[PDB]
């Protein structure tokens, strides 16, 4: 999925 | 050095699968599971994937037909709703877990009537039909193949258009590199990496673009438009 840039 | 190659990054292959069927497994079959909590997104997504789509169904030599389109990666049919089912006449969706499958049908309701295969597989396990599809659908799910499944996988789909079929890759890309998430057990690739693997599958680019108005916080979305 989309998700925050780690 | 940026890694520029997923077998800088996945220790173990099986594993690397594995972790992720599991992980999927236990996701909620809605939306916002799809979306990994951005189920709010989805309009913005919709919209922007209808558009580009939209470039290649105009009249003219190269117009893509509306016969039937796959989607790959599909979950409980987001995309197939949206998107697919009003614009090809059928569409197959293939997904890993059988569970999302199953929910599809109740999800896409009376149009759903319309999706002729649900086919319950990995990606790197699926060989399309050949010349059945005007358009195939890859979105939020390459990071979950190796590059050498993934460039395989696409060359399978080439083989699987119809005349003046297309293949459609929407996904996340990392600024540069490429980045294990060791949690949902997939990768994030820079654009250099993934143009790199489109070329090795025989396939060139149409069209390249950025999705607007997304979150600040998450990886840039692209679309490429493939033949
Ligand atoms: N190796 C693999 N082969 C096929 N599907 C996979 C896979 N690994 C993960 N998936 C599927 O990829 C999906 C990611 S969620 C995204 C769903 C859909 N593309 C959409 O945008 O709405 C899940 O449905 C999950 O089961």
């Amino acid at each position: 999925p989309p998700k925050r840039i780690a | 050095v940026p890694r520029g190659s997923t077998s800088e990054v996945i220790e173990d292959e099986k594993q690397f699968y594995s972790k992720a069927k599991t992980y999927w497994k236990q996701i909620p079959p809605t939306v916002d599971g799809m979306l990994g909590g951005y189920g709010h997104i989805s309009s913005i997504d919709i919209n922007s994937s209808r558009k580009f789509l939209q470039r290649f169904l105009r009249e003219g030599p190269n117009k893509t037909g509306t016969s039937c389109a796959l989607d790959c990666g599909a979950g409980i049919g987001r995309i197939t709703k949206r998107l697919l089912l009003p614009l090809f006449r059928e569409v197959d969706m293939v997904d890993i877990t059988e569970d999302f499958l199953v929910q599809a049908k109740t999800y896409l309701g009376e149009e759903g009537k319309r999706v002729r295969n649900y086919f319950c597989c990995g990606l790197q396990d699926f060989t399309p039909e050949p010349d059945s599809y005007d358009v195939i659908w890859i979105q939020w799910v390459i990071g979950h193949l190796t590059d050498q499944h993934l460039a395989e996988f696409l060359r399978r789909c080439k083989g699987s258009l119809r005349p003046n079929g297309i293949i459609v890759i929407k996904d996340n890309m990392a600024q540069e590199g490429v980045i294990l998430d060791d949690v949902d057990s997939s990768v994030c690739r820079d654009l250099d990496v993934v143009r790199r693997i489109i070329c090795s599958a025989g396939l060139s680019l149409l069209a390249e673009e950025r999705q607007e108005n997304l979150p600040d916080e998450i990886y840039h979305v692209y679309s490429f438009a493939l033949r």
